[PDB]
């Protein structure tokens, strides 16, 4: 049965802030994305210089 | 009479409550028929890995005989009065309802009470249903749509109870015992978790009377250490791809996390989803359909069908779309679909939003057509909102939505958010997750 | 809470023969349908499939509205336009919020009284006949029921709801025009409405549906013949239907057959139930352990078909069909208890009332009565006509089936599926 | 309107009595086509 | 009750394409000045007393 | 007589010398292509032959005998009703796109 299909455990790869399955990850989504776009912004400025 | 006067003329839904906690709600009409049923806050989201599938198993036994009406006696009684008995289970709710002549309401309520409290669960019947369920699992495996939606939940809510299917894994079906089921039942089937709803030619007072007579014995306590409460379910931007080139068409379901039942944002989201809409090869509109996705798909033959959806759960949900297409059309379909979400986030126009609002208005009213749809709305609403939301309120909520509200709400849930993706079939062309993620902005 | 109504159904027949009927339920949305005697039975050997294409051409250009406008205009108000057909009638229905009925009505009228059937649009639509048919035929029941009618009748009712393959790409604009002109006439039409005021619907019909054409071109009477069509396709399951000519809808004998249908079993009442009170089901179950069986009843204006439908594993086809048939033979021999007949009547009465519970069922019921009897018989009366059926009438209906010349249709791996003469 | 059909059609299951129950035809068929909704075939 | 560091910059300056680009722009100018002055300072410090700008006063207008 | 200059211009234009009708010389844009696609078989096939005959004459730097030249008085627009409707349909779509 396709219902015997369970996503494997990814706990060894998850960021600490999304390790609790009983907590919404939307509270950290802004911080997690804000960092990547800061990285992207700093790289862009470096290359522009 | 204008549409406004029409909304104000709908009979209010009367709600009462018994001492044991059972809620009794009804909407009276003059129909010589009715639908009455029991909606319960029970479903696979309440199940653990060990008893996942218990609720579905119970659904299989519910009409197989009670202490008072063994075997097919319940069956014969329902049939002889020309009534219909049906049931359904979802990840959060379970329902048992009867369609019958309004004059048969008393027997209808008695039977439901009998079903909900005195189910036999005969060991031999349990063994028979075990095989039926296994066969149903095999049949469901042939439904690519059902498979892809179960996969979407498995990945989007991985590691939580919402990741579980309603039917449960086959090994659970083979091992569930009468103990497991009775246990499941005692913990969840309590009066405070149930709603007796009815719609049709009947009076609330009569229904309440019948409820006091047949449901009073239902437990309304449980205790303190056995009150199944729901923990939030983490959502995970992720992807599950089951490649099977042997299947003729690919099925793909993609979604971002939704707000959950109670949130006001669901109305604007429904308007946005109405704008994008649904489509399939048998639609007569074709190239002239208002939805850009629908007309592009129709003129370029991009898919067999597609549908937007807003699946709601207590505190989370799945907001997105599902499409069925040829192996060479997946990338194009994904491209156009995501482009439509982005266009709504940044440039929804007043005219398309008005169309969306009108589509939603028509859907809401045309859905509540008949005693069964109305009765279901009463039962589910009481469980989810704790009250029946009147049409006049829905209109007010829809009315306040405009292009600005659509852009802002869509941006909130779709813009630069991580989606959950499920694919099944000849999906070699399903876009890489990074490309899909970049499509979100 | 006490309901608004409940008002009564208003009826008006115009001089040209067109019937208008409406019920104001004070609902927020309206549902309007134009029923026409133009089902597939009116096609002849030279224009088969013309009504199928017509059914798919509702959004083609008309004199007052372009194809583009029809689609965008109806969608702008979140409306709906659909065409439904049976072997006898065609129903064009529109759905919308009550304030937008004026808009939907204009499109409805253009579609039904002013279509242009432009040569290039008609050609471009042909492929849709193939797609639409393939979708419908994914259902084995469709294969069997279409073949059943083709086997039973020499003409008219013998025609399929779907265009024959050889005709796809061949239906011409002239055939479409001819079909609309010969059948979309005043004396063959009924405008039904729910959630709209009778006066507005009456003024709409008076000003825009004041067409002529009288009774139009009626067809030849359906001539029952009997016969069998076997479609070998090797499916694990065999679908089969066995019928005999019964009675025309509107006759008292038709009521006997409807009650007989529910004695034998006419569909499930309990989710996953064992159908304890279904006579045909219990008879097969005794002699067989995966199948489905059901009494089949089709009643038309000048004829009717009655019998049963079976679904079983290919090897058990003969056992299921014979067991079902024998069970009907016992009823014909008089082995029928009063409690069984009362239960059947209850199912039938409850069933009828449940079918007119929704706007769709209500509209279909009123619209069909309007075209069949040009009159309205209320629920109260229908139930009485049902109670009036006598046990002997039911037994006699069964006897008519048993001794009547049979028609049969079957599809699947037919190695063990018997022929009529082996029953 | 925006109410998609119960079953969406695509072009180019049963394994038990329970799931077979109800499949046998009982009435004449009806064919429906729509501007906005999937086509259907009854009985 | 409020967001964090990165969560603020994101919602404020990165969530948009028009503002995110503006951040890179203005960020570029300020980055350039500080970077160039700091690097020149480090260079001159490492080479204190050796550069023309360091001994220029002994001969200079 | 504007009509006088007209017949004079028609002949000076000279597409008639190749046996072409005025509509045979229209510059094909998307509206025209759709209109041509909507032509009944006979008009489409006639158009194809007149054009082919003209291109052949053009290749040979020749013209038809004077008695076969298209006549000003007999040249009628076979394309107009189709082209007009194609443009009307497009304009309608454009107005709806504006809302
Ligand atoms: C600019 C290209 C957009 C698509 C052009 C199609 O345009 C449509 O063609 C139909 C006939 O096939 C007409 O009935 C309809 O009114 C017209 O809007
Ligand atoms: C391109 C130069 C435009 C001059 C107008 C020509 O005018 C034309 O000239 C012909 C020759 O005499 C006349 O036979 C004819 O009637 C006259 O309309």
């Amino acid at each position: 049965s396709h219902t015997d299909i369970k996503v494997p455990d990814f706990s060894d790869y998850r960021r600490p802030e999304v390790l609790d399955s009983t907590k919404s990850s939307k509270e950290s989504s802004e911080a997690r994305k804000g960092f990547s776009y800061l990285v992207t912004a700093t790289t862009t400025v470096g290359v522009a210089y | 009479a204008t549409y406004a006067q029409a909304l104000q003329s709908v009979p209010e839904t009367q709600v009462s409550q018994l001492d044991n906690g059972l809620r009794v709600a009804s909407e009276q009409s003059s129909q010589p028929t009715c639908t009455v049923g029991v909606w319960i806050d029970a479903g696979s989201r309440y199940e653990s890995e060990k008893n996942n599938g218990a609720g579905y198993f119970v659904e299989h036994l519910a009409f197989k005989g009670t202490k008072n009406r063994p075997g097919n006696a319940l069956e014969k009684e329902v049939e002889s009065m020309g009534a219909h008995l049906n049931a359904y289970s979802t990840r959060e709710h379970t329902a048992y309802y009867i369609k019958a002549l309004s004059k048969d309401l008393p027997k209808a309520v008695e039977l439901l009470a009998d079903i909900v409290q005195n189910c036999s669960l005969e060991d031999s019947q349990i063994e028979k249903e075990r095989d039926v369920i296994l066969q149903e699992l095999q049949e469901n495996d042939t439904s690519m749509r059902d498979v892809v939606f179960n996969y979407l939940h498995a990945t989007a809510f991985q590691g939580t109870p919402l990741a579980q299917s309603v039917e449960g894994p086959s090994e659970n079906v083979r091992k569930l015992s009468r103990a497991d089921l009775t246990e499941y039942l005692s913990r969840h089937y309590k009066a405070p978790r149930m709603v007796l709803a009815a719609a049709g030619g009947l009076e609330h007072r009569q229904l309440l009377d019948l409820a006091q007579k047949h449901f009073s014995g239902l437990s309304g306590t449980y205790d303190e250490d056995a009150v199944p409460t729901l923990s939030p379910c983490r959502f995970t931007g992720s992807q599950i791809c089951h490649r099977e080139d042997g299947l003729p068409l690919a099925h793909v379901a993609i979604a971002v996390e939704g707000p959950g039942w109670a949130h006001p944002d669901n109305v604007a989201l429904q308007v946005a989803n109405a704008i994008i809409g649904h489509y399939d090869c048998t639609y007569g509109g074709g190239a002239h359909l208002s939805s850009p996705l629908a007309s592009i798909a129709a003129t370029n033959k991009l898919c067999q069908s597609f549908q937007t959806f807003n699946i709601c759960y207590a505190d989370t949900g799945l907001l997105g779309a599902h499409f069925v297409c040829d192996h060479m059309s997946i990338d194009d379909m994904m491209f156009v679909l995501q482009g439509q979400w982005m266009r709504l986030c940044t440039s929804a126009t007043e005219s398309e939003v008005l169309r969306g609002k009108n589509l939603l208005r028509n859907a809401l009213v045309s859905h509540l057509d008949g005693t069964t749809p109305v009765c279901e709305d009463i039962g589910r609403s009481l469980l989810t909102y704790g009250r029946r939301i009147p049409l006049a309120e829905w209109e007010s909520r829809i009315a306040e939505v405009d292009a600005r509200v659509v852009r802002e709400v869509c941006s909130k849930y779709f813009y630069d958010q991580c989606p959950a993706v499920a694919g099944f079939g000849p999906i070699e062309q399903l876009p890489d997750y990074n490309r899909i993620r970049s499509g979100m902005f | 809470e006490v309901p608004p109504h409940p008002q009564d159904l208003e009826f008006t027949r115009l001089p040209n023969g067109l019937v208008i009927a409406s019920l104001e339920n004070y609902a927020p949305a309206s549902r309007i349908g134009l029923f026409i005697k133009a089902g597939s039975r009116y096609e002849n050997s030279n224009n088969l499939g013309t009504s199928h294409l017509l059914r798919l051409a509702s959004s083609l250009t008309t004199k007052g509205a372009s194809s583009f406008k029809i689609t965008r205009g109806i969608e702008a108000v979140g409306g709906k336009l659909s065409v439904t057909s049976t072997r006898e009638n065609m129903a064009y229905t529109v759905e919308c919020l009550r304030d937008d009925v004026d808009i939907l009505m204009e499109f409805l009228l253009n579609v039904t009284t002013a279509p242009e059937f432009r040569r290039w649009e008609v050609a471009a639509l042909q492929p849709q006949l193939r797609i639409d048919k393939a979708v419908a035929l994914q259902n084995p029941q469709a294969h069997v029921i279409e073949n059943l009618h083709a086997a039973a009748y020499r003409n008219a009712l013998a025609n399929s709801l779907y265009c024959p393959d050889y005709r796809i790409g061949k239906v011409t604009p002239v055939e479409l025009h001819d079909y609309v002109q010969n059948h979309f006439t005043s004396a063959r039409m009924a405008l039904i409405g729910l959630g709209v005021s009778h006066p507005v619907l009456k003024q709409v019909a008076e000003q825009f549906l004041n067409i002529r054409g009288g009774l139009g071109l009626s067809g030849a009477k359906a001539k029952y013949h009997g016969g069998e069509i076997r479609e070998q396709n090797g499916d694990s399951l065999v679908h089969a239907a066995l019928v005999a000519e019964s009675a025309a809808i509107g006759s008292a004998e038709a009521n006997a057959f409807s009650v007989l249908q529910h004695v034998l079993g006419a569909g499930p009442h309990v989710k996953r139930g064992s159908n304890a009170t279904s006579s045909l089901y219990q008879a097969v179950a005794k002699g067989v352990h995966p199948f489905d069986v059901s009494a089949f009843n089709a009643s038309y204006s000048d004829s009717g078909l009655f019998g049963f439908y079976t679904i079983s594993q290919a090897a058990s086809a003969g056992d299921v069909i014979k067991a079902a048939y024998n069970q009907v033979k016992t009823i014909a021999q008089g082995n029928l208890s009063n409690p069984d007949v009362q239960a059947a009547k209850n199912k039938l009465k409850a069933g009828y009332l449940m079918s007119v519970e929704s706007s769709e069922g209500f509209l279909d019921e009123v619209g069909s009565q309007a075209l069949a009897a040009g009159s309205y018989t209320p629920p109260s009366t229908v139930l009485q006509q049902i109670d009036a059926v006598a046990d002997a009438d039911v037994i006699n209906a069964a006897k008519k089936f048993v001794s009547g010349r049979k028609s049969m249709a079957a599809s699947g791996n037919l190695g063990h599926t018997p022929f009529i003469d082996e029953l | 309107a925006a109410v998609p059909a119960t079953s969406e059609s695509p072009v180019l299951s049963v394994l038990c009595r329970e799931s077979l129950r109800g499949q046998a035809a009982g009435r004449p068929l009806v064919a429906s086509v729509s501007l906005n909704v999937p086509a259907s075939v009854r009985y | 009750v409020a967001p964090t560091l990165t969560a603020r910059l994101y919602s404020l300056l990165f969530r948009r394409t028009s503002t995110f680009a503006l951040t890179i722009v203005v960020g570029a100018l300020f980055f350039e000045r500080a970077f160039d002055q700091g690097a020149d300072a480090i260079y001159e410090h490492i080479n204190e007393g050796k550069l023309w700008k360091h001994i220029k006063h002994k001969y200079e207008k | 007589w504007l009509e006088g200059i007209r017949k004079w211009y028609y002949n000076a234009a000279g597409f008639n010398k190749l046996g072409l009708m005025r509509d045979d010389t229209i510059h094909e844009n998307d509206d025209v292509k759709e209109a041509i696609r909507r032509l009944p078989e006979n008009l489409y096939d006639d158009r194809v032959f007149r054009i082919k005959r003209a291109l052949d004459l053009s290749m040979r730097q020749q013209i038809l005998p004077k008695e076969q030249w298209t006549k000003y008085e007999e040249d009628k627009s076979y394309l107009e009703p189709y082209l007009k409707e194609v443009i009307r349909e497009r304009k309608e779509r454009e107005e709806w796109a504006k809302k």
